[PDB]
């Protein structure tokens, strides 16, 4: 009966849960209102959990995305902060694509950014692209990975093979079944 | 709590298996369904060994094993299908083994299969895989390049590619996989520049 | 008896449920009013049911699309964010056309985007296209895609059959039955 | 029965504890409500616990990000503190990527910045990158380093396999076990 | 409180040993099981000696002792499978023990093995562990140069690489590495710029 | 029973404290709510502890760092300004990186400053860095300090391995015995 | 108080010794366990004499005395592994000490070692730790400069390293260290500009 | 108040001594423990004569009584280890004594040290001091230019220095120290611009 975390908000809550019952942890998720949730363990196992809260950076921070930082509440606006707007809700709307391909259970896409090519006098430069994949276990992602790179290359103005990047793989084994609780 | 009631109202999704070993296996034909029954096992309850089976995993857990007691053993793909006897492709051309010799292997098989009631070992004839793997792919009127070496053969598939001919490629590979496995046969999609 | 979301809306709670049941766990979903919906489900299946919330990133984010970062609102306009509004559109009328092609059940388009051509002196870029569509099982996916590749190059000022990628497949086998109760 | 720390965050408190218990020290963490956390040992303990609060830095500093010292409060801005903004912005969002990878369990990310070169007329530098990386206990370091290589070579404008470093190692033992009582 | 019902739902994830010194072994698959195990006796209890295997860790272990009391000796990996006779490959080529020195060796490893019955040491050819990992490695297309050297070959593997056949390259060298272990072939990605 | 310090902050009172155990002497610390804590020692070790005072420099000052003296509440700003503000966020950053590396328990990281190469028509100069470290006893010194400088290397726009300084060494034999009382 | 069950759960983690001077010595094979027996004894109580060991402290204690009594002596290092049976690596080549010498050394080395019962020194040859060290070495494909001279060798890693090389040097070394020792063999990496 | 409860809970720390002069002393090992002891002394209470011992600070204090009673006597550190027969390294090569002269010396070494029950003289050779401090400054790779003169030898070591090479020499020169002392063998580490 020892208290873990307080003040989380829901997705917090259910991330932290979800590592303890990985590692053989059972816990409380605690409604109070409008303080949010709390997470608590028995005492048997409160000195693991501390250690995987520390090892998992645990409870986790809000997605960073660019265009947070160049909001259009702002008077006035810049060239460098409209294009930068721009590619940050290009980049969220080619995650949203690549995860209803068949087999994606999730996806993570970068795009290169420039903000003084034409500042300077000169020529925008080639666009890299990037990604992350996960993928269904079992799935044949030795020859999936051609599906998104194809896509991504007719997917905007200026890209080529060489400069597009996949790293990907598959789920681990589902953690299917309750923890347990300790033996008293 | 009879296992058939537990599992999915279209019971015909799932062959369930009277093991020798007293473990009732469930044998199911895709992943989603292996999962299933999974979550039943792990939801309900059943007073009594149990464990799901599934085509390629079972396929490469008697691979585990069987490299290490058979090491440089040539084979190709355990054919399931019919769960009682399953099929062995074995490489005709590259094995020497005797008969006695395959005899005693039929039965280390079966050691690790606890549903088998015996296992039908077979030669496959190395030049009819290759042959077929080049066959159909030439058929579907793709680029490519052959790769023989000894043990095995690459065929390489590089260059732009029309998204049509990307379909119709995966689409070949994946059946030719299924059916004979990629042990002999390897092949090499890389979409790249020209 | 578990509280597992809180608070979603309308689609998020069903695409939740859609996830659960298609992995064999039942769920309820209860109506709190103003307060949106709930979702809970048994004890026994509890654990897994984390387990899935976490791996299909759920619940769902509301959908990204470009001209939604450069709103009609403003006091004053630009050539760069106007031109990046009618693109948006026009990937949004693509859309909502090839969804009524016979056997398609859902497809998404992307157009590339031109920010600064004009603005540096240089013409304009070729325009590329891409699309992903899932179409009824059964399908002749392998001439269909001519359909919408040949649709498509018509449908803008300067577009080719080397700049216009189409990634497609079909449904998986429909979930038409209950996952059922725990046992006990 | 020793007071050590007060007024402590939830995350400093949780921190300073895992220490703790790393070198054999119970500790309890009590809830004040608004005046924060409380961190009280055994007296017998309560030597070697403040020999470890300073050998360990603690309690533990808020992480400093660029974006912090250029708020977008400010009434005016500058083409200077716009672009760290923006450097600053993703750096977070490659360790957010980073952390999604396959047995990593925290990752951190550094991108060289460029305050002077348009300024003074001159073109700007090669970007450098380097990275830091925790992986599950028992994964295959050696050659998992080439996957985060490879994904932040094609993740910016211009870097290049000589300009990018990776130092990596894995968790250490987990304290599954609790330190125990003093015997008296 | 049977250790059989302390561990998870499905007991069959692991494979409870009883060894010969009084301590109860509980044998994992995977480091995830492994964890699962040791917070099962860190949390709960049973009164009676236990103590968790890990077969990397198991390997390391001997490795350790071994080379302080046989430093020299030519080997490759012990495969532990069936726990009760896990396997030894030894260097057949540079190994040069009497048969009389292999029943010591055995004799001392199982003293190393509370739980092992007995040890089964074989010997390896050194050429087929060479042969099997040049092969495969060619066999997926992978551009490598060969290092042969007294005591152990390494496989060269540098410049630009597709994503594609970085992929493959990985799941080749980690089952090779599974198999054989790292002693005698050694594998060198260098992702570099060309 | 003699008052030694008054008024002290948390990490003041701590620090102090460990000193004089260190050499020792026994030491309370007295929580007086809003007026601080104070410091107070037997007669007997009276004289010592107010030498060791003296000695250590006691009670310790508040950290140094660059940015606190050109702070965002101006009103105004100056290239000069927001250059060093930059800087100091940086070496923050990278203290804060170092100290999650393997063994290290203590890091300071240095930066060389330009405050006015471009002011004056020049060129910027090739930057300069230095770094400490302390390591937990008994770990391997003379080749981990080639991780920190590899680090570094590729942390920042143009530096080398002949401008890039690293003193490092490993704690003490830990005090976790208590001083004593004296005899009487 | 016992102090079996004065130190953590998992008691397997140290070997309690009875030393012949009284002493209840506690074996500890990490400096992180050595921490937690210290914090032990400083923080509960057991009413006799106790004292921490730790693999690498003592190795230096007695190199310390080692080189006041017997300077000159050429060594390797002290593997303690069965605590009461340690192991001395004496340079075979190097050492001219007679039989009767030797019987000498080890009775004070037994003196050094309250706990164990017997000191097994034996001769290594200098060939072969120099030749696993640069085996070794040029098997992971590092650049290296060898040094040999009167009394050792050392080995010079210079130029700019990959960070994958420098992580492969690293791992070899310290594996080698823990064997051998750095009395006969000093590497030397220096991560220089080219 | 017995002294031994007096001091710190690790009584294993200090080695407290009987000297003849009726003061009872306190040996320490490091300099933090011979504070510690000072503090207990003047802190708590102990009625009777008591002194601290501290090696260096003994080394010194005896090194001068000596260079004046005995000025020119070469020789280079007396090693305490074992209190009660200290040993003091006497140059073989420059020192002409007579045994007779010898065994004086001897005695009064011992009435310096009102502790130790006898004093172990031993002769050691100039060449062999020379010869290790060399050897080991060669095997860590440092630059160095030796001036042998008259009475003693220096190690100069100037030039830019590589933070890695600048740990390496100075460990190992605090080692030498240690040992040897510098009394003969003088190292000179400056750190210059090229």
């Amino acid at each position: 009966d020892k208290d873990l975390l307080k003040g989380l908000d829901q997705e917090q809550a259910n991330e932290v849960i979800a590592v303890l019952q990985m590692h053989n942890i059972e816990a409380n998720k605690i409604d109070s209102g409008k303080l949010g949730y709390s997470i608590t363990v028995a005492e048997p196992d409160f000195t693991a959990a501390v250690y995987w809260i520390k090892t998992y950076q645990l409870p986790p921070r809000p997605r960073v995305e660019i265009a947070q930082m160049f909001p259009a509440d702002s008077l006035v606006s810049s060239p460098r902060a409209e294009k930068a707007r721009l590619y940050s809700a290009i980049e969220q709307r080619l995650e949203q694509s690549l995860q209803t391909m068949e087999g994606v259970l999730s996806a993570r896409v970068h795009i290169s950014y420039d903000i003084d090519a034409g500042e300077n006098g000169r020529p925008p430069k080639p666009v890299h692209l990037s990604a992350l994949a996960v993928y269904e276990r079992g799935s044949p992602l030795a020859h999936q990975i051609s599906d998104i790179k194809r896509f991504l290359k007719n997917s905007f103005a200026d890209v080529d093979y060489d400069n597009i990047s996949v790293v990907l793989s598959e789920r681990s084994d589902a953690q299917l079944q309750a923890p347990g609780t300790p033996v008293k | 709590a009879e296992l058939d009631s537990l599992l999915g109202q279209e019971k015909e999704r799932f062959q369930v298996l009277p093991g020798r070993d007293k473990m009732l296996y469930v044998a199911a034909q895709n992943e989603r369904d292996t999962l299933w029954a999974r979550q039943v096992l792990a939801r309900g309850d059943y007073d009594k060994n149990a464990r799901v089976i599934n085509e390629n995993e079972e396929n490469k857990r008697i691979s585990i094993w069987l490299d290490t007691y058979y090491p440089q053993l040539a084979y190709y793909r355990i054919h399931f299908d019919e769960p009682r006897k399953p099929v062995f492709w074995l490489s005709r051309q590259r094995n020497t083994m005797s008969k006695k010799e395959l005899e005693v292997l039929s039965q280390k098989l079966r050691a690790l299969m606890p549903y088998a009631d015996s296992v039908n070992i077979t030669l496959m004839d190395d030049v009819t895989a290759a042959g077929q793997a080049e066959a159909g792919l030439k058929q579907q009127a793709l680029p490519y390049s052959r790769r023989n070496h000894k043990g095995g053969v690459t065929f390489v598939i590089q260059g732009a590619l029309d998204d049509v001919e990307i379909l119709r490629a995966r689409q070949f590979v994946d059946s030719y996989y299924r059916t004979w496995g990629g042990r002999y046969v390897q092949f090499a999609i890389e979409l790249k520049d020209d």
